[PDB]
């Protein structure tokens, strides 16, 4: 029993291991320093991940992020082990990827189901926040008729129970144990962004969306703030869209309502004479 | 087995649950119980358990100091599985107990063993991640306080296909456990839990909330959610400052993943033990100063050192940041013991200032705006227990300042009902309240410093102060002290107080690094104020807390004639509503300026100092044809 | 505190089973209704306001006399034995103190004589206190903060038991008999005893029983009870002790500073094993960072001063290389990040390099220092 | 085996002698007459009459008053057939009564005593006590006596029996809310609530307000995590010394009794003799006196303090907060009407509106210290002289209408 290969991602996760071997090596000496200062998430700029193929690396990796994010989280993690593997102990492999620095940055007035998997950057201003709440990134869970155990678990946007018991001689489904212990779970937090004044033209009045903050990028929203966001669009399950006009798709009864949402992993804030001036030309 | 234990074939949960190492630990704990080296004192845990079942409690506190000199990866394990060992821990105390006192578990079910002492310590903002299911420790404010209901510790169901019983289930408080195959029919049918077999406990919820004075800056309040457990319920009552050492745990298992996007829960902390202290290089170091001559107008100096002048309302704040004696007389009578201080003048002249240095001074300081502040959220607030969904009340600012001091500016800007629920705390030191079935007091031991306005925005110099505001008798009364400040002009007057704020722009403007640069904040200090300020925040704070001057009737005479004669000089002038209250002022201050000395007797001179800032404060506020005549009426005081 | 009280347990087959299981337990006990009770209150107005210590006194290597102390506090002390052949020539100069003495000892010197046969095994000592063979210390304080004493003595006598701290005593009317380290010594294991703190200026007067001090202080030791005595004394009063005994002062003085780096290094592998737990890498901390928990700890300020005298004794202790910010680190040098064994093993390599150097300072001619000096790590 | 419980019952019920005759027996023959089909059993004299059945009793009543009812019905049915429904049972007990606070997770399924007042209570629900039913596919009948209906017939499928409601019994009960007494609660806590339920003849005997001594069975029932209810099985609601007695009749006989308690309140102030003196009357109040015609005249006696500030005028009232048995303290401006006065509220354990007292409920009996009452509203003043002048406060919310008594 074979599983289909995504020869893209393949393609990608050689190109994206290349391009960690050879840049220049400082993201390595971030590596290091994860490892000697315990860090949890690296950061890349956006910019260094489009000056390899002209950028074509990152142009695919940026329209179709969501996607390919698992063989870049494998890219990675295999260098992890390659030249620090004392980052995947535990007293287990927590590993994060944060990108920054994009060169567009779209308005709450600019949201397009196109951009839907593609990677972009917002700015808008804060209203409300969250309080921050652990993520359950990835779990695990026993059997119950035999004590089998299942490791790596992910839950993709949903609870979801394995939908088997691996060896042949059990016939469990629908029914296990949850581990608290030997899953995982990462931060997690919600922001309440609004259009900035000076998008809205008099008359108009101000869009609202709620974006998501998760790993160590959260609490680094504060009400009133004009803060700058970098990730990829999402959509999420909606509850309002009962009573709109038209027809509505159904599933075959079972009920297939969205709404819109955007995934942020890095968190910034727009604004000593020698630091500003060596950012201009 | 001894010693074998140190072998980390894997994670530490991965090697402490295997029976054989289980035993080995257990084994080892045996003897530190029945045996430590504590030399003179011998075994005081051997006497610790020999008192605990004469005191017939379960409180077995174990300092963390003690065990980790003695057995080193026994102690360490307690840090990175403290559930697993806190779980043998109780069984080992169990026996121990029963060798001094036998048939211990016919009262008692189990030991609930303390860890005290514990080294690192945390904060509600410093929790993340990598520390969970460790053994933390905190320190807060309760703000809110469930009621005690029981909770399930081991559960039993019964199967609805058969009449077998299951098995024993620890209640973790972390799932509501549902099993899925009966151990008899394997079926999957349903099951009930059966009450007449499971052993329940006590379960209390408390919120733990930031120390007003650690809120970072703009940002609300950080707060907790802390369960208390095993006769560990009623430690804290709302407006006390603990610190507890628990487990920090997920339960939060349900509709959160579903009702918001993605699953996840939400973090509470199980609280182990709770504490609601001064070493001798701090005691020995206060009593060099305390002995310098004249430390009274060492305090008054350093009270805000860069604000010129005002030597007469600084003297004010150093009064009340000391405080006099709180005396519950006999019980059945109590005084307040801080001092209240109004300050009242022109624009312009630092009224407001003051109360943002009381603010970063006093232990514990809240402050508040005239305009920004409501009735309720002064008081208290009226809420709903989002798990028992009974009415709950909520504490205000003048809740979390007790033991400490409320600080309003704007004061007289306020709306009248606001500024009226002030009128029991300044007197009663507590918040009275009946709302929605809630029917209690709270307590509210602080003082108020207060700022306001005259009518107009200017003093009319030529009018009374009674006059001259729009507040009233009452509200007036309730303060012990009164700052009026005039911005009158006066050449001389401009150029030392000018050029003292033009050199504090020069100061406060910015210009082994962290020695230099501290050795440079210390240095400015020297500067301006004759005591470091860091010692006087804990010198403030001893003589809080040890230092209680007691009172002979010597001076009698000397206090009930200025009394007399404060009263006949009001009698038909437009003034302060001197009457008894006002006297107390003299004598409470006279107890804060023993209390600076650290001595233990109001002396002659401490009412010296006393009487005279009181006198001075109804003689500066009159108007200015009689302020002359009183000038030379009370030359004697 | 126990209470014994003459009016129910008076007789040797009463008083020998009620003190026997209080020193199993406990130190201090109180007498209550001795018939000498009423004429010590009386006695003791006389002293406190009429008899007055002989200021012109002086005192001597003896530490008997008047010694005159701060805030102007005197201290009147005397020391009386059987055994001639200790010149304690300096007898009480006070007869109403002799008074208050003599009837101390006429029921103490019996009860020290309880509590010897009590908790005591030495058949050979059952009767080393008695009429015939006594040694007995007068003291007296004066005024013309508690201070923690520990008599060396088997019983101490106190005529009031009032502001005495152990928690404080308020018993005026029963006296005060608390136990001293020579029968917590010579009770093989059976009691043991703790210091005690006191008012020094309230003029309080005090008695502390001992066998004759030429006795030694166990056969299986050379010194005498006479030089337990003397090393106490000469700890208690520096001034004193600096003409008559300066370089023993300096040696007894410097096992204090012993006891200071041994708890000080086992308080640094308590942090630090704490320290590789909580976090997935070894790297070390700067040591400012570790010093604010290491004061908890300790529960009294440290700094880097006395963290370098570690290093000094042990070389080999810890890795104290500077951060690239300029800052002092400290780190366990064992490879392997902990072992309970190697722990142990460490913590005995100290204690041994500690002792022998301790003897190799107290073994050299010259003066001797009471401190360890600071290591100087390599400056770059 | 448990035939010997109610046979020992049946002794301790007809045999059973005191004071030279069958209390027991006389009492609930005397009940028969009456038809109240109830019978008050004394703790005191089960314990002096049989130790074995009250530590059986004590430790493990589940099976013990199942007994009880059982042993009782046919006890006084035989006697009611010697002199020409399931009879109740009701406990009178003086043993030492457990604190609120102290009840834990060890006295579940235990009796146990307790004191205090009752803030709510709920209107009357009928439940079921005997059924009878049939079955749907084949008319089976069959009579039964928590309680579940059987899932199959005796004779037709999941469920087949329906309930025959011409032929089937019920009995009414009632919900309270009880608290335990604010004086002897410390200040900075909220007095525990614990939820009591009522049954058949001890049914509307407390309402709100009302000050209850209880004996009853603590238990818990689901309604956090695993957070159960706590309840009460109510079994029996009550509602000095010698020596005592003569030393206060030796204060009435103080020759100086009034100044001397003129000088004791408040002995920390100065003179003010006669704003002492009517205080003191305030504390013993007036005596009660009925008309004719069914009205009743107020008691109390109601003083406002209307001087200068700085009178000790607000130490006064705290006083008497610790000198009146009942005592309540309150500022104007922290309190509402329906904080102070009665309200309508919902509880959320048995998911009903329930009747709920207020702060002026609570005081009934007593003194209420109520401070700046010129500062609260209207409408507070407005409620508060109903109470003044009537004793009585009128609620009217949502859709409900009601009149309480409130002796204040
Ligand atoms: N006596 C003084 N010494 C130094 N600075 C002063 C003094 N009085 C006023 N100031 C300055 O004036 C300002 C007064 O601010 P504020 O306290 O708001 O005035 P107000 O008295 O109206 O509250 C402060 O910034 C302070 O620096
Ligand atoms: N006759 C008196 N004897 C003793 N203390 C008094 C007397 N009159 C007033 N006081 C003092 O007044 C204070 C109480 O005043 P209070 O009634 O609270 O003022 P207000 O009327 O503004 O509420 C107490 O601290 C009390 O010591
Ligand atoms: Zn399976
Ligand atoms: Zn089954
Ligand atoms: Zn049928």
């Amino acid at each position: 029993v074979k599983k289909v290969d995504d020869v893209t991602g393949e393609k990608v996760r050689e190109a994206f291991e290349q391009f960690l071997e050879d840049f220049s090596k400082v993201y390595r000496a971030q590596i290091e320093f994860m490892k000697i200062y315990d860090l949890n998430t690296i950061y890349i700029d956006y910019q260094h991940l489009s000056m390899r193929e002209n950028g074509a690396l990152a142009m695919a990796i940026s329209e179709q992020y969501y996607r390919f994010l698992p063989f870049l989280q494998k890219g990675l993690r295999r260098v992890v082990r390659k030249y620090a593997p004392e980052l995947l102990n535990t007293s287990e492999r927590v590993f994060q990827i944060s990108f920054f620095n994009l060169p567009t940055v779209h308005r709450i007035r600019d949201i397009r189901s196109e951009k839907i998997g593609s990677l972009l950057s917002i700015s808008g201003t804060v209203t409300r926040t969250s309080e921050v709440r652990p993520e359950l990134y990835k779990a695990s869970f026993t059997c119950d008729m035999c004590r089998a155990i299942v490791d790596n678990v992910e839950q993709s946007f949903k609870y979801t129970e394995p939908t088997f018991c691996p060896n042949p001689s059990c016939e469990n489904r629908a029914f296990w144990t949850l581990n608290v212990t030997r899953s995982r779970f990462l931060d997690w937090q919600k922001v309440r962004i609004q259009e900035n004044a000076n998008e809205i033209p008099t008359g108009s009045m101000p869009r609202t969306l709620d974006v998501i903050l998760r790993g160590d990028s959260v609490e680094r929203a504060k009400p009133g703030d004009r803060c700058k966001f970098t990730g990829v669009e999402i959509v999420v399950p909606d509850v309002t869209q009962l009573g709109l006009p038209g027809v509505k798709p159904s599933s075959t009864v079972r009920d297939l309502t969205y709404k819109i949402s955007f995934l942020a992993c890095h968190v910034i804030s727009i604004g000593d004479q020698e630091v500003f001036l060596n950012s201009l030309s | 087995l001894e010693s074998l234990s140190n072998v980390k074939a894997n994670s530490y949960s991965e090697w402490i649950t295997q029976p054989n190492v289980s035993r080995t630990i257990a084994r080892e704990l045996k003897s530190f119980l029945l045996e430590y080296t504590d030399e003179t004192g011998r075994s005081v845990y051997g006497a610790r358990i020999r008192t605990l079942g004469e005191m017939n409690s379960e409180s077995l506190e174990v300092n963390y100091r003690h065990l980790a000199e003695s057995k080193a990866i026994l102690a360490l394990f307690l840090a990175k599985c403290p559930e697993e060992m806190l779980k043998i821990f109780d069984l080992v105390a169990m026996e121990a107990t029963e060798l001094h006192y036998p048939d211990y578990a016919r009262i008692h079910s189990e030991i609930h063993v303390r860890i005290s002492d514990f080294p690192t310590i945390y904060s509600l903002r410093e929790l993340r991640e990598s520390n969970l299911s460790s053994l933390v420790r905190v320190t807060g404010v309760v703000t809110r306080r469930t009621g005690v209901f029981p909770q399930l510790k081991y559960v039993k169901f019964n199967c609805l296909k058969c009449g077998s019983i299951l098995g024993p289930f620890f209640q973790d408080s972390n799932e509501e456990i549902r099993i899925s195959f009966c151990t008899n029919c394997k079926s999957k049918g349903p099951f009930r839990v059966n009450g007449e077999k499971t052993v329940y406990r006590n379960y209390q919820r408390v919120t733990l909330q930031e120390a007003p004075g650690t809120v970072p800056p703009g940002r609300l309040p950080r707060h907790r959610e802390v369960i208390l457990l095993a006769d560990l319920v009623d430690v804290s009552k709302p407006g006390e400052e603990v610190e507890v050492t628990g487990i920090y745990k997920n339960n939060y298992d349900g509709n959160l993943n579903a009702k918001n996007g993605f699953p996840v829960f939400a973090t509470i902390i199980e609280a182990n033990s709770i504490k609601r202290s001064w070493t001798e290089e701090e005691e020995r170091e206060f009593r060099k100063i305390s002995r310098d001559r004249g430390i009274i107008d060492k305090i008054i100096s350093s009270m805000a050192p860069s604000i010129y002048g005002h030597r007469d309302i600084k003297t004010a704040v150093a009064c009340s940041l000391f405080g006099g004696v709180p005396k519950n007389v006999n019980g059945k009578h109590s005084i307040r013991g801080d001092i209240n201080v109004l300050l009242l003048g022109d624009p312009g002249t630092a009224k407001s200032q003051i109360l943002k240095y009381v603010e970063k001074t006093a232990h514990r300081a809240v402050f508040a705006t005239g305009q920004g502040a409501s009735a309720v959220g002064l008081t208290a607030s009226v809420r709903k227990d989002p798990i028992t969904k009974e009415w709950t009340l909520e504490g205000g600012a003048l809740v979390l300042a007790d033991k400490g001091v409320c600080l309003i500016d704007e004061f007289d800007k306020m709306n009248d009902q606001d500024r009226t629920s002030i009128h029991e705390a300044m007197e009663q030191q507590s918040i009275s309240i009946s709302k929605a079935g809630i029917v209690t007091t709270l307590q509210a031991r602080c003082s108020i410093i207060a700022a306001a306005n005259p009518n107009g925005g200017r003093y009319n110099s030529t009018l009374p102060l009674a006059q001259n505001v729009s507040l009233t008798e009452p509200i007036l009364s309730r303060f012990d002290i009164l700052c009026v400040v005039r911005d009158l002009v006066d050449e001389e007057a401009d150029e030392r107080l000018a050029t003292f704020v033009v050199d504090s722009h020069v100061r406060s403007h910015p210009e082994n690094a962290r020695q230099r640069r501290l050795q440079r904040q210390r240095k400015k200090e020297e500067e301006i104020s004759p005591i470091p300020q860091e010692l006087l925040m804990k010198y403030i704070h001893y003589a809080r807390t040890k230092i209680y001057p007691k009172l002979h009737q010597m001076d009698m005479d000397k206090v009930s004639r200025v009394y007399a004669d404060l009263r006949r000089e009001s009698i038909s002038t437009g003034s302060f509503p001197i009457t008894v209250r006002h006297l107390e002022s003299i004598l409470r201050i006279a107890e804060s300026f023993a209390k600076m000395r650290l001595s233990e007797f109001v002396s002659s001179y401490d009412l010296d100092r006393a009487i005279k800032v009181v006198v001075d404060s109804f003689v500066d506020a009159q108007k200015v044809s009689v302020r002359r005549q009183l000038r030379r009426s009370f030359a004697i005081y | 505190v126990p209470v014994i009280d003459l009016n129910r347990v008076s007789d040797e087959e009463q008083l020998l089973p009620v003190v026997r299981a209080i020193l199993l337990q406990h130190d201090t006990f109180l007498l209550k209704n001795y018939a000498n009770k009423a004429v010590l209150d009386a006695l003791l107005a006389g002293l406190t306001t009429k008899d007055l210590p002989d200021t012109s006194q002086g005192f001597d290597a003896n530490f008997t006399g008047t010694l005159p102390l701060e805030d102007d506090v005197w201290l009147e002390q005397y020391i009386f034995d059987t055994d001639p052949q200790l010149r304690f020539d300096r007898k009480c100069r006070n007869e109403s103190l002799c008074s208050i003495y003599s009837r101390l000892f006429k029921l103490g010197l019996f009860f020290a004589q309880l509590c010897v046969k009590s908790v005591v095994s030495s058949a050979e000592l059952q009767d080393c206190i008695s009429t015939s063979h006594y040694a007995t210390k007068l003291t007296r304080y004066f005024n013309d903060d508690y201070v923690t004493f520990l008599p060396t003595g088997v019983l101490t006598i106190f005529p009031c038991a009032k502001a005495i701290r152990y928690v404080s005593i308020d018993e005026p009317d029963c006296l005060l008999f608390h136990t001293g380290t020579l029968l917590a010594r010579w009770s093989q294991g059976m009691h043991t005893t703790s210091p005690l703190q006191i008012d020094p200026r309230a003029n309080i007067v005090s008695l502390t029983i001992w066998p004759p001090l030429t006795t030694p202080i166990s056969s299986k030791g050379e010194g005498t009870i006479a030089n337990h005595l003397l090393e106490q004394q000469i700890k208690a009063f520096p001034k004193v002790a600096q003409q008559y005994y300066p370089r023993e002062l300096s040696i007894l003085r410097l096992q204090d500073a012993m006891k200071f780096v041994k708890e000080l290094f086992t308080v640094c592998e308590t942090v630090l094993s704490l320290n590789a737990l909580s976090r997935s890498t070894g790297v070390p901390p700067e040591l400012h960072v570790l010093l604010p928990q290491i004061s908890s700890m300790m529960k009294r300020k440290i700094v880097q001063d006395d963290i370098l005298k570690l290093l000094t004794i042990w070389s080999d202790a810890y890795v104290v290389e500077l951060n690239s910010r300029g800052e002092l680190t400290m780190n366990l040098p064992k490879r392997d990040n902990l072992t309970t064994l190697t722990n142990k093993s460490r913590t005995l390599a100290f204690v041994e390099r500690a002792e022998s150097w301790y003897q190799q300072v107290i073994a050299s001619k010259d003066e001797i220092m009471t401190d360890v000096p600071a290591f100087k790590i390599n400056k770059r | 085996d448990n035939t010997e419980i109610i046979k020992s019952f049946k002794n301790f019920i007809l045999e059973f002698r005191l004071d030279s005759q069958f209390i027991y027996r006389d009492q609930l023959r005397n009940n028969i007459l009456v038809k109240n089909y109830s019978l008050t059993v004394n703790m005191e004299h089960l314990i002096g009459y049989n130790e074995d059945i009250y530590k059986k009793l004590s430790d493990e009543p589940s099976d013990i008053i199942p007994l009880f009812e059982t042993a009782i019905t046919q006890v006084a049915k035989r006697i009611s057939i010697l002199s020409r429904p399931t009879f109740q049972l009701i406990l009178n007990s003086n043993a030492n009564q457990i604190p609120l606070r102290d009840l834990d997770s060890e006295h579940v399924s235990k009796i146990v005593r307790l004191s205090g007042i009752i803030i709510s209570t709920s209107v009357l629900s009928s439940r079921a006590t005997y059924l009878s039913i049939m079955c749907r596919n084949c008319r089976h009948t069959t009579s039964i006596t928590t309680v579940s209906l059987p899932r199959s017939c005796l004779s037709c499928g999941p469920d087949p029996y329906i309930i025959i409601h011409e032929s089937s019994k019920f009995i009414d009960q009632q919900f309270l809310k009880l608290q335990e007494i604010p004086e002897l609660v410390p200040v900075g806590e909220m007095p525990r609530n614990l939820t009591m339920t009522c049954d058949r003849y001890l049914t509307n005997k407390v309402i709100p307000g009302t000050r209850v001594t209880i004996v009853g069975i603590y238990s818990i029932y689901n309604s956090g995590v695993a957070i159960r209810t706590p309840y009460i099985k109510i079994l029996g609601i009550q509602s000095f010394t010698e020596e005592e007695e003569e030393e206060f009749l030796q204060l009435s006989r103080n020759p100086k009794l009034y100044e001397i308690l003129t000088n004791s309140i408040a002995p920390s102030i100065f003179g003010n003799e006669d704003i002492k003196k009517a205080i003191v009357c305030l504390l013993m109040g007036g005596s009660k006196k009925i008309l004719p015609d069914g009205m009743r005249l107020r008691g109390d006696i109601n003083v406002l303090l209307l001087g200068d500030p700085g009178t000790a005028k607000s130490q006064l009232l705290k006083f008497v907060e610790k000198v009146s048995p009942i005592a309540v303290y309150t500022s104007g401006k922290g309190s509402s009407a329906a904080g102070l006065t009665a309200s309508v509220q919902r509880d959320p354990m048995t998911r009903e509106f329930y009747l709920e007292g207020g702060a002026m409920v609570l005081a009934d009996g007593g003194v209420v210290c109520i401070d700046e009452f010129d500062k609260m509203r209207d409408e507070d003043r407005v409620a508060i002289h109903e109470a003044m002048e009537q004793q009585t406060i009128s609620i009217a919310k949502a859709g409900i209408t009601t009149v309480l008594n409130s002796r204040t």
